């Protein structure tokens, strides 16, 4: 899920190293 | 500390701490090599092949390498095959293994590694713990329950277990029984507990169960570092952007944009409407657990930055309009939607996740009585065919209490203090 309007995921950016 | 050498790795110290001040050095290709000799004359030293795996992580630093980084996570697994591998030594590369794995966005991969970990090291609770926020990062949120519940078990008072546990029981909407755990976590300041997430999910159930303490953990996240204030409580920031609840169009410098969509106001509420009448299903319910009470869909055009192709089917004369301000266009922090609300409708407070972008609001369908937002300490109301402009990093409310529909266009722009250097690298959200 994304972080659309709260703060409701663990974390809200995806990750892809450098 | 740590044993990290076994019996035949003790024989060949004084090789292993030559390439290892290398290492320590610096001097990473000559490092690299060392180990890799190492590796060539010793090949089941698991020094040795941690060594070399350490020497690729930092060369992955240095070269900024997802490849080389993908290479030494290969040979931290090496380490974990070889025989007579230091229980220290084994743990020391898997965890490294994961926690890069998770930095690559391998998540899938991380879980693999970390479940081995709880598999070989089924006593050590810090490694269930680390599971658990595998399964959070995947978004599987029932398996970490089951973990930080197989952790309380053993360790009721694991102050870190706590917070999650607490954190999942939020997100599932179990406000009250979430509120012991996220307090008793963070009051027990066991490592990884000083965090905004856990302060901004206390404060917000306690205020969703009228315990008017909330704001009291808001002061203290605030004084810790976590808030920019007890007011903005977004957590992907900008340090510095301005930070005021309420803007205005001149303020924001978007005016342009500001006078095309209150001199057009009418075709953007016409499509909104037709779509209400005729692919109703393009609205779809607000899903992140911010009503109360009610009925809110909203039909999204943009999001991070992209463009939906088939809602702007739905929506064609307002996608093209719209394309001429890559300032709300190319917000990769934020959205650009109708958002529907109907009568009997409160939104709990809550605020956005980052202070990286402003959110406008275009009046379409808006009913005399019955409708306002309370942005901060400061409540307004909507009009037709005009712009209201707020920082959502702000806490924010909204009731509806009209006797018909209310339909707005929200529209995200970048803060106009980001410079395209920023608005170009910061991650989406
Ligand atoms: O009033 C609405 O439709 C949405 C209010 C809101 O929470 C927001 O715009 O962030
Ligand atoms: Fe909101």
């Amino acid at each position: 899920g994304k972080c659309k309007n709260g703060l409701g995921e663990y974390t809200c950016t995806s990750l892809e190293g450098f | 500390k740590p044993k990290l050498l076994n019996k035949f790795d003790k024989t060949i110290k004084a090789e292993l701490d030559a390439a290892e001040k290398l290492r320590k050095r610096g001097k990473i290709e000559e490092a690299v090599n060392a180990f890799k000799e190492l590796v060539r004359k010793y090949p089941q030293s698991p020094r040795a092949r941690y060594g070399k795996a350490q020497c690729e992580d930092d060369l992955a630093e240095k070269r900024r390498s997802n490849e080389v980084l993908r290479g030494a996570i290969e040979t931290y697994q090496e380490v974990a095959s070889l025989p007579d591998v230091p229980a220290d030594l084994l743990k020391l590369s898997l965890k490294r293994r994961s926690d890069r794995q998770q930095f690559l966005g391998h998540m899938r991969g991380s879980l693999l590694t970390l479940q081995r970990l709880v598999q070989l090291f089924p006593n050590d609770t810090s490694l269930k713990n680390d599971l658990g926020v595998g399964y959070l990062l995947i978004g599987d949120n029932d398996n970490a329950k089951k973990v930080y519940e197989e952790v309380l078990s053993v360790t009721p008072n694991d102050g870190f277990a706590k917070v999650h546990y607490g954190f999942i029981l939020k997100a599932q909407n179990k406000i009250a029984e979430s509120i012991p755990y996220l307090k008793e976590g963070i009051e027990s300041g066991d490592p990884g507990t000083d965090d905004g997430r856990f302060y901004f999910h206390l404060g917000d159930a306690m205020q969703r169960v009228g315990n008017k303490e909330a704001y009291k953990w808001y002061e203290l996240g605030h004084k810790r570092g976590h808030f920019a204030s007890v007011w903005q409580r977004s957590l992907y920031n900008v340090n510095g952007l301005k930070a005021q609840p309420w803007w205005t169009p001149k303020e924001t410098g978007y005016t342009e944009l500001v006078k095309s969509l209150e001199r057009n106001w009418k075709l953007i509420r016409d499509e909104g409407l037709a779509v209400m009448d005729k692919a109703k299903g393009l609205f779809l319910p607000e899903d992140e657990n911010l009503r109360e009470k009610g009925d809110w869909s909203q039909f999204t055009l943009w999001q991070q930055g992209r463009r939906n192709e088939n809602a702007c089917k739905g929506a064609p004369k307002t996608c093209t309009l719209l394309e001429k301000f890559p300032e709300t266009t190319g917000c990769r922090r934020g959205q650009i939607k109708y958002s529907i609300m109907h009568p009997g409708t409160h939104v709990w407070p809550h605020t956005g996740p980052t202070n990286c972008r402003l959110r406008m609001h275009l009046g379409l369908v808006i009913p005399k009585e019955g409708c306002k937002i309370r942005c901060a300490n400061e409540t307004k109301t909507w009009e037709e065919g005009k712009v209201l402009i707020f920082d959502d990093s702000f806490e924010h409310e909204v009731w509806q209490d009209a006797s018909s529909f209310r339909l707005i266009f929200i529209v995200d722009v970048w803060h106009p203090e980001l410079t395209p250097q920023q608005r170009r690298s910061l991650p989406a959200i």
